[PDB]
RNA sequence: GUUAAUGUAGCUUAAUAAAAGCAAAGCACUGAAAAUGCUUAGAUGGAAUUGUCCCAUAAACA
């Protein structure tokens, strides 16, 4: 019994808005099969022409639901977008307020 | 500017499009709980024969990630 | 399928006329792309 | 001459009501009911009444809220309920089908705002 | 953090109000204050679903529904009902009978004549001023052959 | 009793399958609402250029089009995915198989999985497992005998020895049902995607 | 046939006074998601009384 670690997904594609409508689908996606999203960050273009990419953040998977996830990315696949997956290495006065007393 | 008409046509087929999409949704759907539940299926199958192996086989494998395929 | 999210549209709320061009590939497969002038083809050396 | 709740400060909608038009949006069809502080329902119309469904097309549409509109202020002229009041949402009240079956009743004749009470 | 949250306003307060309907342990502010006709039905329904013109008036928002039929239709299918509700909320049925209460079934119509052009119909709950009321109105109830009757006002 | 494992491969498709023409359509009507939002010779070069694309050959998206019938190819398919199929002989049976070997209590399935990948395809086929959990276990009986099934996707093949003695045999769904009768093997599908 | 699944629409022990609610889907709105607005698809393949048969028909036995 382990759990997945949290695995990060940069989506390269030529066009910015492919990158990015690939980058909501896999988040709905992610967000109908439970899967938490806690960010969707854009890459610097990648000057040589330029090219645009997105992340899509992935948190959380299963054995079981890690295998049925994956393939399905694999059929999303417009064909032509590049795909990727690697595992992931302020806050406001409420959240302050509360840490001081856990310590306190 | 598009005449009535010109929208008249684009909406009805947008109609059709949506209508297409919400099919489409609901087949994928179904065929990936299905895959899931047979997934499950075949862990239970096993189980019976020897339910040894899974201990080892139930762990996730920490090296199968990352996996990168267009 | 891979048509699943193939159709997708422009998320910009400001933007000159985008033209359709095909990109070659060494393993000849191909894919629509969105192109600022009127080309036709796009071919990767 | 009636008394109206006029507590309720600290809770949305107030409770200084007569009367009150309740307007829910399920998914399949679209209900509006009059109802009294006591709870009692008065007039109630409803998209899943046999009557209004043959004359319609679909069981939620903007036109369908104008149509239940017009057949709850004929319904409420009937019962005499002339003054009532209506409690939307910041958003409900932006969307333009409601917009549109407040139109009805008022062009009905049903006031959707009640008289002050006399003290 | 297993159950999902409200992503809304208004799936709280169907929640809410849904809630406060159903009786509760603590005290609260309201304790103190036939198959052919389905199948007829169903054909009826698809026949409007084809009709191309009742889709075009939909999408352009322009549909319309006759009041006087659903009035009728409504009369014969949960018309009794109705005005047994209005007859409870306005009282009748427990100052006549000491509380006993009787759906009404005969679709009774009455109407106070003005001069001979226009008569005045009294629903439920209808205003009509003692003027308009001066002389006996006419009833037309439908009563169909014989079951002779007895009207009290 | 008869231990025996086996490997339901995957290989994924390569190439997509042509749009729809609603999806077509629908491509028109994007494009036309972009013009709309838009904001305001070198096209006989790009003419040019577009008809040296058209007498360039490029891979077909399906690269069935000259084979019609290498089923023993690796790339019998790229529109779907694939599954390698093997004829085998057994002492009591001769059946259409799944490809299968001979596992140990002691191996994992894993280990037999790998084993089943290079043993029947003698390849430098590349090929990878995400879950250790079997995907299928049938049973035939005459003595009695199992069979397991894993599943596995192919990373990338170099499938050497395209023309085998064997009848390996890479099918997707449509020749699941015709070489597989008995539901033991053509119950394969439900784990298929 | 032995065993044994199975007949409101994903879900409900909604409903027999009126075939329901929820879940679920598309478009628009630009950080994403959500929300909001405008739109979408459906049922009892059944008799049984409470608050199981018997069929459609699924299989291990056969």
């Amino acid at each position: 019994d382990y759990e997945y670690g949290v695995l990060n997904i940069h989506l390269t594609a030529y066009d910015m808005s492919l990158a990015e409508s690939y980058a909501q689908y896999v988040h709905r996606l992610c967000n109908r099969l439970s899967i938490k999203v806690e960010e969707s960050y854009a890459m610097p273009t990648k000057t040589m022409l330029t090219t645009h990419e997105r992340v899509v953040q992935i948190s959380g998977l299963s054995a079981t639901f890690a295998e049925i996830f994956l393939e399905v990315l694999q059929s999303n696949l417009p064909e032509g977008v590049r795909l990727s997956v690697r595992e992931h290495t302020f806050k406001a006065r409420p959240e302050l307020e509360e840490l001081l007393a856990k310590l306190n | 500017e598009h005449s009535p008409e010109e929208s008249e046509r684009r909406a009805l087929l947008l109609k059709r499009w949506a209508l297409f999409k919400q099919q489409e949704h609901e087949m994928e759907r179904d065929a990936i709980r299905s895959m899931l539940e047979a997934q499950q299926e075949a862990l239970e199958e096993l189980k019976l024969e020897s339910a040894e192996l899974y201990a080892e086989a139930i762990k996730r494998d920490t090296s199968l990630f990352p996996f990168e395929k267009e | 399928d891979c048509s699943r999210a193939s159709l997708t549209r422009l998320r910009r709320q400001a933007y000159a006329r985008l033209y359709p061009v095909l990109l070659v590939k060494q393993d000849g497969s191909t894919i629509h792309i969105r192109y600022r002038e009127p080309r036709r083809m796009l071919a990767m050396p | 001459v009636a008394r109206k709740e006029r507590g309720w400060a600290t809770v949305w909608p107030n409770r200084e009501f007569w009367h009150r038009l309740r307007v829910v949006k399920t998914q399949h069809h679209v209900e509006a009911f009059v109802e009294h502080l006591n709870g009692q329902v008065v007039v109630s119309a409803s998209t899943r009444e046999w009557a209004i469904k043959k004359h319609l097309y679909s069981t939620r549409n903007v036109v369908a809220c104008e149509s239940i509109g017009r057949v709850l202020a004929q319904r409420c002229l009937e019962a005499g309920i002339n003054f009532m009041v209506y409690q939307p949402t910041p958003w409900e009240a932006s969307s333009d089908s409601i917009k549109r079956l407040q139109n009805a009743m008022t062009e009905s004749g049903v006031m959707l705002r009640e008289p002050r009470r006399i003290y | 953090e297993r159950l999902e949250k409200y992503r809304s306003f208004e799936r709280y307060r169907r929640r809410a109000e849904q809630e406060a309907r159903a009786p509760h342990w603590w005290r609260t502010y309201r304790e103190h204050f036939r198959t052919q006709k389905l199948l007829e039905r169903k054909h009826f329904l698809r026949e409007l679903r084809a009709n191309v013109e009742e889709e075009r008036a939909a999408r352009l928002r322009t549909a319309s529904i006759p009041l006087e039929a659903v009035r009728a239709e409504w009369e014969r299918t949960c018309g009794p009902y109705h005005k047994q509700r209005l007859a409870e909320y306005y009282g009748l049925y427990r100052d006549l009978f000491h509380g006993a209460t009787f759906v009404p079934w005969v679709p009774l119509h009455v109407a106070y004549a003005v001069g001979e052009e226009d008569l005045i119909p009294v629903y439920h709950g209808n205003e009509v001023t003692p003027t308009e009321a001066s002389r006996a109105p006419e009833v037309t109830y439908e009563a169909d052959k014989d079951s002779l009757w007895t009207l009290l006002f | 009793w008869r231990l025996s494992g086996a490997l339901c491969l995957q290989r994924p498709p390569l190439i997509t399958k042509a749009l729809t023409p609603l999806q077509e359509e629908m491509a028109g009507l994007l494009q036309q609402i972009e013009v709309e939002r838009s904001l305001y010779l070198a096209q006989d070069l790009e003419d040019m250029w577009e008809q040296a694309f058209l007498q360039f050959r490029p891979g077909a998206r399906e690269t069935e089009a000259d084979k019609k019938n290498d089923r023993t190819s690796l790339h019998r398919k790229l529109d779907r995915n694939l599954v390698l199929l093997v004829r085998e002989k057994l002492g009591d049976q001769d059946v259409w198989m799944l490809p299968q070997v001979e596992w140990q209590p002691g191996e994992t399935l894993r280990g037999t999985a790998e084993r089943i990948l290079a043993t029947l395809s003698e390849n430098n086929m590349e090929a990878k497992f995400l879950g250790n959990a079997p995907c299928g276990h049938y049973k035939f009986k005459f003595l009695g005998v199992k069979v397991f099934f894993f599943k596995a996707l192919l990373l990338t093949g170099d499938f050497v020895q395209a023309g085998k003695k064997s009848r390996h045999v890479w099918a997707s769904k449509e020749e699941l049902g015709d070489y597989l009768q008995p539901k033991y093997l053509a119950q394969v599908r439900r784990f298929l995607l």
